[PDB]
């Protein structure tokens, strides 16, 4: 079955260069198109471009003609969109979509978010929010940029969770929280552990949490 | 779900060869698309692409051209010239029509150029440009 | 180069109702549009192309209509996981312009805020600084009260919270309000309390701890 | 999937014929030349039309061709000559959206001097899509 | 196949049959229990040999680019 | 979908041979060619023929100048569409074409005729013939 990933979007300072990959799967590569697709945090779609796979036929949203290029590797089921001096205009969430007629984006990737600023990397600190049904959680706090993934018991525990939007604390940072509700009888029976992943920063932990 | 395009000049611009598909008589249908006056093709298979011009020394010409990356760039398909000549006494008229079959990709960027364009006889029954998936 | 007008920003409605967008093109488009419903921080899905045909694996209860200039998108009985942002798009010519957008908050029985609050962990202190938070577990609506009190000093400038989204299974919205201080001042003071004041509760609750 | 194609015939002293040589009429599509050509699906069809011509002029011919259908215009096509022989043949196809019970007919300006060898005058109808 | 001119090759069987004679135009195939059905042209229809075709050609009259006949049997003999 | 596109290639000085491969032409499933023979369709069906041929028509006159594509009592051709323009005029070009709905039997093949390979246009999209299913 049809399967897109997008993959290396992270920080880049204002002026730089980034290039985004996406790894097709699930359909004859070299017949379709690959577009891609961005989005400002919390605002609309725009287009940005697409490339044939087979003959590298590409057709640009103009907006990002000559600053812009999407390449392939069909040896590899993988489209590619390098993007040179970015800006804030562009820090966004970067889709690509494969369709069915070329207008109909069918299929969509995950999206990979690209953030741009001047400041500099940083993993976060993972501390446990223990319980007094009861409800528990995870703080991930102190971190750049965006994004970070927690999931419970490595997506088992999926009911009852609630992971927050990330706060922009003064300090720069960001930190969220993860919390889920669980039967207040089986807190000495079931584990539980909260698995956090903040790629720019390469940190990867699983915290357990548990009452004192 | 069989895609089809038929596209006709703008006939305000006169003096540029544009193509709509905004009417009752011009169309976009089940996947065609519209890129700088450019047709897009919306599935890789075998397509029947036609265009016509009529005309009202003058040297005239129509070709529906396919967009390459490799070699020549601009590959026409369907071409067509035809001279005119002073001693210009009449309401000379002319018509080339051209269509044919052929293998396309998707995201194929099918385009006219046309030499002669202030003579177009501008209209849904002359001047067009469209393509039918088989 | 088309521009996209979407008719309301958002909208409020509740289970079953019947929920009508409008889109309007900034010319003539054939019928080439199409209609994505998102979710968040999740793609976009494909719900209408050429205008109404829906797409595969497309709810019966979404259907779209339009003619040439303006659209519109329909959907019968409102289910819950029908929460998105509705974004129409022409699919007519490049670049291929989406309008804003459309937001729908389904309307739910009024349900109270579960509050709870957490003690800073020990390891957080041992780094300097340290927070207390305070959830507010699935309620309705988001609109929502929290207030810090340290030995009932009202706490401002140091209160940071954050509401999730509308849950895709029971239409609440949950809260978190981290309040982060020094830990000299954390370890001078005893008594920390979250006040809540929401409809679902009879009288502002309020959840505390001391040490 | 419901066709036409249609040969021209010398009638009087122009008419369509549907049977001979490569005329043909599919499922239930009808024609009579007082009428038209209808088809029996609602669809969008490929309409073609093709005249030849014979100018033996002893000028500045206004040759045309057209198919319609308060009637309306689809599909033109034109050569005026001025210029003993003077054989030219004019032709035209286009994507036209019909519906069933309508008919499209042929409209040609010189009858006087049309070439009826073989498949020089003919007009025709293919479904392509809609459903 | 055979010997030729007076019989032609039906694919939908493995056998050949027998053409048709001119002024006729095929009504019906070779079975394996029949030979190939003819029937006579109509006013204006002609053909002009044995023939594997299912439908008649069409008499034209003299286009002034006339000595007769026409008939399903042969054509416009005009010279 | 059986289909054919040939473009028209210069052979030995004054002839004719069609392409199928270089530039635009193509063969589909199993689609037949060989010059000296014609184009045979794998399927039994109704086609669309279409030909176009463009023309230089540079006098030193009256040329009679047509098109047909025909098809195979076995050695007896049957001609089924044709057409033609006579032109008399250093100076000219001129392109002829047709297309039409043939109902052909698999294995049946068809040729085209040229009456004046002496001055037929070779740039690109200006001669071809093609068939496809409908």
């Amino acid at each position: 079955e049809v399967q897109l990933v997008e993959s290396g979007g992270g920080l880049v300072q204002p002026g730089g260069s980034l290039r985004l990959s996406c790894a097709a799967s699930g359909y004859t590569f070299t017949s379709y198109v690959i577009h891609w697709v961005r989005q400002a945090p919390g605002k609309g779609l725009e287009w940005v471009g697409y490339n044939n796979p087979y003959n590298a036929g590409t057709n640009y949203n103009e907006k990002f003609k000559g600053r812009f290029t999407i390449s392939s590797d069909k040896s590899k089921n993988t489209a590619y969109l390098q993007m040179n001096s970015l800006r804030a205009e562009d820090t966004a969430v970067y889709y690509c979509s494969r369709p069915t007629m070329l207008p109909w984006f069918a299929y969509w990737g995950q999206g990979t978010l690209v953030t741009v600023s001047s400041a500099s990397t940083k993993g976060p600190s993972v501390f446990p929010l223990a319980p007094s049904t009861a409800a528990l959680g995870c703080l991930v706090k102190d971190y750049f940029p965006e994004p970070v993934t927690v999931s419970w018991n490595s997506g088992a525990l999926t009911s009852g969770v609630h992971t927050f939007p990330a706060v922009l604390q003064s300090s720069g940072l960001y930190s969220l929280s993860s919390v889920v509700t669980v039967p207040s009888s089986s807190l000495g029976t079931q584990t539980y552990i909260c698995n956090v992943n903040h790629k720019p920063s390469n940190t990867k932990v699983d915290k357990k949490v548990e009452p004192k | 779900k069989k895609p089809a395009a038929h596209l006709i000049g703008d006939p305000s611009k006169q003096n540029s060869l544009l193509w709509r598909a905004n009417t009752d008589r011009a169309f976009l249908q089940d996947g065609f698309s519209l890129s700088n006056n450019s047709l897009l093709v919306p599935t890789s298979g075998i397509y029947f692409v036609y265009s016509q011009v009529v005309f009202s020394p003058l040297y005239l010409a129509h070709e529906v051209q396919l967009f390459s990356s490799q070699y020549p760039f601009h590959v026409p398909l369907l071409s067509s010239q035809k001279m005119v000549y002073p001693g210009l006494q009449e309401p000379w008229l002319h018509s080339m029509y051209h269509g044919a079959a052929f293998q396309l990709t998707q995201g194929d960027q099918l385009s006219t150029h046309t030499d002669g364009i202030p003579h177009l006889v501008l209209s849904p029954s002359t001047v067009f440009f469209g393509a039918f998936a088989l | 180069d088309i521009q996209m007008t979407q008719s309301p920003s958002s909208l409020s409605a509740s289970v079953g109702d019947r929920v009508t967008i409008t889109c309007r093109a900034s010319q003539a488009v054939s019928s080439a549009v199409a209609w994505y419903q998102q979710k968040p921080g999740k793609a976009p899905k494909l719900l209408i192309y050429s205008a109404s045909h829906r797409y595969t694996g497309v709810p019966s209860r979404f259907s779209g209509s339009g003619s040439g200039t303006d659209f519109t998108l329909t959907i019968s009985s409102l289910q819950p996981e029908d929460f998105a942002t509705y974004y129409c798009q022409e699919s007519y010519s490049t670049p291929w312009t989406f309008g804003q957008g459309t937001k729908v908050e389904i309307k739910r029985t009024v349900a109270a805020p579960s509050v709870f609050i957490f003690p800073p962990s020990d390891e957080q202190l041992k780094s300097g600084t340290a927070s207390v938070v305070c959830l507010l577990n699935n309620f309705y609506p988001r609109e929502a009260k929290v207030q810090w009190k340290v030995d009932n000093a009202l706490q401002s400038g140091n209160s940071q919270e954050s509401v999730t989204e509308q849950d895709s299974k029971d239409s609440t919205y949950s809260l978190s309000s981290t309040l982060t201080l020094s830990k000299a001042d954390y370890e001078k003071h005893k008594v920390y309390a979250c006040e809540v004041t929401h409809q679902g509760l009879s009288s502002p609750v309020t959840k505390s701890f001391n040490r | 999937l419901p066709a036409a194609h249609l040969i021209g015939a010398p009638l009087k002293g122009l008419g369509w014929e549907t049977t001979k040589e490569q005329a043909f009429l599919t499922s239930g599509t009808q024609f009579s030349d007082a009428e038209g050509l209808a088809l029996p699906q609602d669809g969008l069809y490929y309409l073609y039309c093709l005249v030849g011509y014979r100018g033996r002029a002893p000028q500045g011919r206004s040759v045309t061709l057209r198919s319609s259908l308060t009637p309306e215009l689809l599909l033109e096509g034109a050569e005026t000559v001025t210029p003993p022989l003077w054989y030219t043949s004019v032709g035209f196809g286009g994507l036209v959206q019909l519906r069933r019970g309508e008919r499209v007919y042929v409209n040609i300006s010189h009858p006087d001097m049309v070439d009826f060898a073989r498949g020089k005058t003919f007009f025709g109808a293919v479904m392509v899509g809609h459903h | 196949c055979r010997d030729q001119e007076k019989e032609y090759y039906e694919p939908q069987h493995r056998i050949c049959c027998s053409r048709c004679p001119p002024g006729t135009y095929v009504s019906a195939k070779c079975s394996r229990i029949r030979d190939t059905v003819c029937a006579t042209c109509a006013e204006n229809s002609y053909n002009e040999h044995w023939n594997y075709l299912t439908i008649c050609q069409l008499c034209r009259p003299c286009d002034p680019v006339e000595i007769a006949p026409c008939t399903s049997k042969r054509k416009t003999q005009c010279r």
